[PDB]
RNA sequence: UCCCCCGUGCCCAUAGCGGCGUGGAACCACCCGUUCCCAUUCCGAACACGGAAGUGAAACGCGCCAGCGCCGAUGGUACUGGGCGGGCGACCGCCUGGGAGAGUAGGUCGGUGCGGGGGA
RNA sequence: CGAUCAACGGAUAAAAGUUACCCCGGGGAUAACAGGCUGAUCUCCCCCGAGCGUCCACAGCGGCGGGGAGGUUUGGCACCUCGAUGUCGGCUCGUCGCAUCCUGGGGCUGAAGAAGGUCCCAAGGGUUGGGCUGUUCGCCCAUUAAAGCGGCACGCGAGCUG
RNA sequence: CGCCUCCUAAAAGGUAACGGAGGCGCCCAAAGGUCCCCUCAGGCGGGACGGAAAUCCGCCGGAGAGCGCAAGGGUAGAAGG
RNA sequence: CUGACUGGGGCCUGUAGAGCACUGAUAGGGCUAGGGGGCCCACCAGCCUACCAAACCCUGUCAAACUCCGAAGGGUCCCAGGUGGAGCCUGGGAGUGAGGGCGCGAGCGAUAACGUCCGCGUCCGAGCGCGGGAACAACCGAGACCGCCAGCUAAGGCCCCCAAGUCUGGGCUAAGUGGUAAAGGAUGUGGCGCCGCGAAGACAGCCAGGAGGUGGCUUAGAAGCAGCCAUCCUUUAAAGAGUGCGUAAUAGCUCACUGGUCGAGUGGCGCCGCGCCGAAAAUGAUCGGGGCUUAAGCCCAGCGCCGAAGCUGCGGGUCUGGG
C-alpha cells in the first residue's frame, strides 16, 4: 500500500542518523506528510523513526 | 608510586580485508592475518607473513571445512 | 590418530594437490600396482589402469613398466599430458618410480 | 583469612554489577539459605566475620556452608595522593555478588537456630538479604 | 503420589503476560509430542512442592487429557527465586530416567556423637520403568561415625530401578559439626 | 541397473573412541626370503625388490550395540538494537525487534561422488 | 659503512646549575588561602550482639562486621578569582547551630541518701583569671556551676597588631 | 620517551589515561633453501646401575609438546625432529 | 545518482551472555598417592591419623588479560530504493586542533566528585533565540526570515499568583508524606493469599484447682524455680519429680493444664501499595509561594482545555532550483 507519513516530532538530540532516515522519506518539518509506497526499505527507515513519526497506511 | 606498566605497541590492522562475493584483483590482500586463520586455497597464495592473496581475479569465497580449518577461494568470474 | 603412512600419504597428496594439474594416484599392492589419474576439483577419476585388470606378470617393477605404459597409453587417447604423479604414501623407487617412467616412456608429460 | 592464593594477575578492573547471580543461586549443599537481594561487593572481612557470627550462633553442630569466595583483588591508592601515577594498591579480597546467589548455606541444624544465625549473618554483611530453604525448586537444581 | 494439575494450551501469547496473568509458562512433550502450554503459578507450586521431579504429575489437559508426565526442567527466576517455565516430560512408555527420593532411615552414630549429616546428593539418579516408580529408596544410616560416608556402590534399589551414576558416586557424609569451642582460638 | 571389494573425493564426529561379530571367492593385508633395486643415526621394523607357504590372527572391510563421545530440539530465559520510564546511587522496570549459551527431548556406531575390479 | 641521532620523525658537529637581588609577558588554561563538588580521611549517630557486666547481651558496656548524617580535620578535583579574594596568631565586636559543659525538666540504673553513669527534651543566660609558647592547640596554677564543640572567607587588617 | 604481544578496546579497524601485564635494541652460515624420512607432551606398567625424572620397551595421547628469546596468534594432513 | 539512510543477500567478528572444553582461582566431599603424627619403632616394615595432603571423581562456583560456545548488534561487497545545502573529482580561502554537559559502554578513582580519560549518540559551544522545568548551556518540548489584537498543538500544566477543569469515575495516604537519605525497627494503614482452632464451641475475660513419694549426678543440704545426670507412675477434671517470686528451708502467687460462664470470630503466617521512626550545623523560613487532606497528595482510567517564535492561515521579503 502506499503509507502517509505525518512527521509528529522533533528530531533535535535524536543520533544523526534517524534525522537521516527522516530526509530519506523526505521529511523535513513538523506536521508534514508523505504518502509514500510501502516498500521494505522505505518502510525500514520508517519503522526507524517510528518513534519520531506517525503511519496511516493510506492507498 | 612506579608504574611499571603503561607501553603497548602499535596497531597491526590486522584481519580479513576482501569479505565472500567481493569482486577483487589478483595480487589483492585478503586476510592480513596471524599463524593461518584461514588457509589459502583455490588461486589464494599466501605471503611469509600467512598474508593472502588473490592469485587470479574473480570473486572472494569464503568456506571453511571444520576439522580442515577455514578456507578462502576466489573463483573466476 | 594417524600414522607415519597415514601422515606422509596426506603429506605428498596434499603438496600435489596445491599444484592443480591432475594428481596421478599410485597404488601399489602386494601383488597387483594401480594408479589412476583424477580431477580433484571434479573429485573424478579419469583413467584407470592396473597390473589387477591388465593381467601382467615378471618383476613386478617390470609390470609397473607395463601398466605405466598402458595408462600412458590411454591417458594419451583422452589428450591429459601434463598431469602430476601422485606417488602417495610410497617412495619414489621400484615398482612406483619405474611405472612413472612407464608412463613417461609411455609418452606422457612429467 | 578468605583469599586466592595465587592469580594471574595481582590487581584487577572493577566491572559493572548489573544482572543476575549468574551461577549458584539455589540450596544445593545446605539446609538454609541465605540469598543477595541487591548486588554489591563483599569483602573477605565482611564474609569471615558472617561466618563466625554464624558459627558463634550454632555453637554447636551445623555446618557453614560458604558459597562465595572473596577472589577479585579490592584496590584503593595510599591516602592522600593525588589521583594517577598507577593504579592504587590490593586492599583487599572482595567477591562480587548479585541478586539470586545463594550465599550462605547451613545445614545439620534445626530451623531456628539456622534462620536466627543466617540472620545474624544477614546483620554482619552489607546486603539485604533473604533467609530461604531448600525446596523441590532447589531440589530441581 | 499421584498430583494432578489442570494443563493449558498457550498457542502464541506472551509468556511476559501469562507470568503476569499467574499462568506459568511451560511445555509437555515426549520422542513424539510437543506443546506450548502454561498452566496456573500457585497450582503448580502447591502441587511441585509436593510433586517435586521425584513424583509422577498427571496434567488435567483441557480436551480431557490427563497424561502422566513429569517435570524434567524448571526455569527460575533468579531475581525473585520464582519459577518462570516448566519442562513437563510426559512421562509416557519406554522407561526413563528421573530423580527418585532419598530416604536417610535412622541417625549415623557419629551424628549421635555430636556429628552434622551431610547429604550430598538428596535425590538419586535413576532409570526406572515409567508406571513402577519407586518414591523412596531408604538410607541404613546407623551404622555411620563423624567423618563417614556413603557412596553409590552401598545403595539397594527395588526391582526394576537402575543406579544411573557412578557405583563410586558418594550421596552423603558425616562431617565434623560447627562449634563455638573451636572458635575463641580463632578471635 | 543391484551387491562386495580396491582406490580416490566432498560434507567435516550424528563421520570419532569403545565393545561385539564377521570377511579370504576376489581384493587387500599380514605373510616368505633378502640375491638384486633400496635402507636402517642398529635392525628387511619401516623402507625396497623377488614370491606366494600360510593366515584372515593383526590390520583393514562391513554389519550390531548409544557405554563414551559428538550433534541436538521445542520452549524459556539471559542478553540486546530501538523507544520509553524508575532509581540518590549501585542498578531496575516496560513496549518494540532480534535472541542465545546451559539444560531437556532427542539423534547418530555416517552421507555422498568418481573410477577400477568381481559377483548378480 | 660511521647513529643510545634511545628526548629513538633525529633543533648544534659541540652545552650544566642558582636566584628570597630579580625583571617582562601571560595565565584562575595551573598550584598555595579561601569558597565550590565528593566525605576517602575526620566528628557524630544508628544496625547485629560476641563477650563482659555474682548472674544478666543491652546500668555501664559493644569484639567481629554493617548503615548513615554532617561538612568543623587532612584530603581529592581544579569550577570562579593570578589587569590581586591579604593567608596564621592575638585584640574588638559579636551573630548563629546544637552533636548541651553548667544552669531548667525528665527516663533508666549495677539509682538506699549524697554524689554518680547513661540517655531523652532543652540554646534563655553563662561558660574565669594566670604561667609557658608567635602560636591556635595543649600542659600546668587557682578557681568555678561550668570552665562546650563548632559556623560565620579555618568571622572579623578600607577595625588594630605584625 | 623508540618498537613487539596481550587486556583495556564496547564480536570490523581504530581508539585515552603517570591504566593492567610483559618483552626488543639480538640470534641462526645454520635455527636459511630444497628433497626425503619421523611425530610429541604426558601417564601406566616392566625394566642393572638408575633415581621422580638418563637410556629401553609395550601400552593409552589431536597436540596439553615443540616451534632461539615476551605474549599472542598459528601449527603434527608440520612451521616440530 | 553514485550520497546519508533504508530493505535483500553474502561473508567477517568473539563482545554481552553463557560455560568450564583449555589457563588459572575456587567451596565442600569421595577416593588417594605422598608427606606429618601415633604406636612400630628399626632387624623393616606394618596398624591407626576426625593431620595435611597429588591426582582424579562428584557437587558448587569464579574470570578483563579463560573460552567447548555465542547473540543482539557492527563492518564490508553487490542489488534495490534514496534528487539531497546529497555524493564524487580538482582547484581557492578558511577557521579549528583548551571543549563541555547529558545518556549509554569502559578504565582510573573510593562503582566519590559539576573528577579524569576513552568509544557511541546527542545538545551547547555557535541556538544564554522560544515554552516548560521557579530561577538554571547542554533535562523535557522545540531548530527563531518577517508582520498579524488568527487557529491547532508539543513538553508541561488546568485551586489563586498564572491560562486552562475546585472536571468525571475508581482506589490508596493522614505523614503535610506528599513537600528529600540508608541500614534497621515497628499491632500504621489498605488490600491479598496461606495456614489453626472454631458448637465432640474458638481466642477471649472470667472464675475453680494445678499435686505427689519428693527420691537422682545429692551437693550450695532448693524433690520444683541453684550448679547438674535424670525425669516413674500415681493421686479415676487427672496439672510439671514446675515456667517464672519463698526456696543455702516449706510456703504461698502464678503458669501449661480440668469444667463451665459467656458465643464469634480468633490467631498466626508470607506478599503487595501507600505511610512512621530512623532524620542533628551554624543570617529567616518556605511545597516557587499562598494554601492544599473523599486534596489542590499518590496510582488508574476519561474527556476537554490551556499552553512555544513547533505547525497551520493570511500578507510580505529573500536564496536555490523549475518554468
Amino acid at each position: 500500500p502506499r503509507l502517509k507519513v505525518k512527521l509528529v516530532k522533533s528530531p533535535i538530540g535524536y543520533p544523526k542518523d534517524q534525522k537521516a532516515a527522516l530526509k530519506a522519506l523526505g521529511l523535513r518539518r513538523l506536521q508534514q506528510e508523505r504518502v509514500l509506497e510501502d516498500t521494505p526499505a522505505i518502510r525500514g527507515n520508517v519503522e526507524k523513526v517510528a518513534h519520531l513519526v506517525r503511519v496511516e497506511v493510506v492507498e | 608510586g612506579s608504574t611499571r606498566n603503561g607501553r603497548d605497541s602499535q596497531a597491526k590492522r590486522l584481519g580479513v580485508k576482501r569479505y565472500e562475493g567481493q569482486v577483487v584483483r589478483a595480487g589483492n590482500i585478503l586476510v592480513r592475518q596471524r599463524g593461518t586463520r584461514f588457509k589459502p586455497g583455490k588461486n589464494v597464495g599466501m605471503g611469509r607473513d600467512f598474508t593472502l592473496f588473490a592469485l587470479v581475479d574473480g570473486v572472494v569465497e569464503f568456506q571453511d571445512r571444520g576439522r580442515l580449518g577455514r578456507y578462502v577461494h576466489v573463483r573466476p568470474l | 590418530r594417524l600414522t607415519a603412512y597415514e601422515r606422509r600419504k596426506f603429506r605428498v597428496r596434499n603438496r600435489i594437490k596445491r599444484t592443480g594439474r591432475l594428481r596421478l594416484s599410485v597404488f601399489r599392492s602386494l601383488k597387483h600396482i594401480y594408479a589412476q589419474i583424477i580431477d580433484d576439483e571434479k573429485g573424478v577419476t579419469l583413467v584407470s589402469a592396473s597390473s589387477l585388470a591388465l593381467k601382467l606378470k615378471g618383476n613386478k617393477t617390470e609390470v609397473a613398466r607395463q601398466v605405466g605404459r598402458a595408462l600412458a597409453e590411454k591417458a594419451l587417447a583422452l589428450g591429459i599430458k601434463q598431469v602430476a604423479f601422485d606417488r602417495g604414501p610410497y617412495k619414489y623407487h621400484g615398482r612406483v618410480k619405474a611405472l612413472a617412467e612407464g608412463a613417461r616412456e609411455g609418452g606422457l608429460e612429467f | 583469612m578468605l583469599m586466592p592464593r595465587r592469580m594471574k594477575y595481582r590487581k584487577q578492573q572493577r566491572g559493572r554489577l548489573k544482572g543476575a547471580t549468574k551461577g549458584g543461586d539455589y540450596v544445593a549443599f545446605g539446609d538454609y539459605g541465605l540469598v543477595a537481594l541487591e548486588p554489591a561487593w563483599i569483602t573477605a572481612q565482611q564474609i569471615e566475620a558472617a561466618r563466625v557470627a554464624m558459627v558463634r550462633h550454632f555453637r554447636r553442630g551445623g555446618k557453614i556452608f560458604i558459597r562465595i569466595f572473596p577472589d577479585k583483588p579490592y584496590t584503593k591508592k595510599p591516602l592522600e595522593v593525588r589521583m594517577g601515577k598507577g593504579k592504587g594498591n590490593v586492599e583487599g579480597y572482595v567477591a562480587v555478588v548479585k541478586p539470586g546467589r545463594v550465599m550462605f548455606e547451613v545445614a545439620g541444624v534445626t530451623e531456628e537456630q539456622a534462620m536466627e544465625a543466617l540472620r545474624i549473618a544477614g546483620h554482619k554483611l552489607p546486603i539485604k538479604t533473604k533467609i530461604v530453604r531448600r525446596d523441590a525448586y532447589d531440589e530441581a537444581q | 503420589m499421584e498430583y494432578r494439575l489442570k494443563a493449558y494450551y498457550r498457542e502464541g501469547e506472551k509468556p511476559s503476560a501469562l507470568r503476569r496473568a499467574g499462568k506459568l509458562p511451560g511445555v509437555m512433550y515426549n520422542r513424539h509430542l510437543n506443546r506450548k502450554v502454561y498452566v496456573d503459578l500457585v497450582e503448580f507450586d502447591k502441587v511441585f512442592r509436593q510433586a517435586s521431579i521425584h513424583h509422577v504429575i498427571v496434567l488435567e489437559l483441557p480436551d480431557g487429557q490427563s497424561l502422566p508426565t513429569l517435570v524434567r526442567q524448571v526455569n527460575l527466576d533468579k531475581r525473585r527465586r520464582r519459577p518462570e517455565h516448566v519442562d513437563f516430560f510426559v512421562l509416557s512408555d519406554e522407561p526413563v530416567e528421573m530423580y527418585v527420593p532419598l530416604r536417610f532411615v535412622g541417625t549415623p552414630a557419629g551424628v549421635r556423637a555430636g556429628g552434622v549429616l551431610q547429604e550430598i546428593h538428596r535425590d538419586i539418579l535413576v532409570k526406572v520403568s515409567p508406571r513402577n516408580i519407586p518414591e523412596f529408596i531408604e538410607v541404613d544410616v546407623s551404622g555411620l561415625e563423624i567423618g563417614d560416608s556413603l557412596h553409590a556402590s552401598d545403595l539397594k534399589l527395588p526391582p526394576g530401578v537402575e543406579l544411573a551414576v557412578s557405583p563410586e558416586e558418594t550421596i552423603a557424609a558425616v562431617v565434623p559439626p560447627e562449634d563455638v569451642e573451636k572458635l575463641a582460638e580463632e578471635a
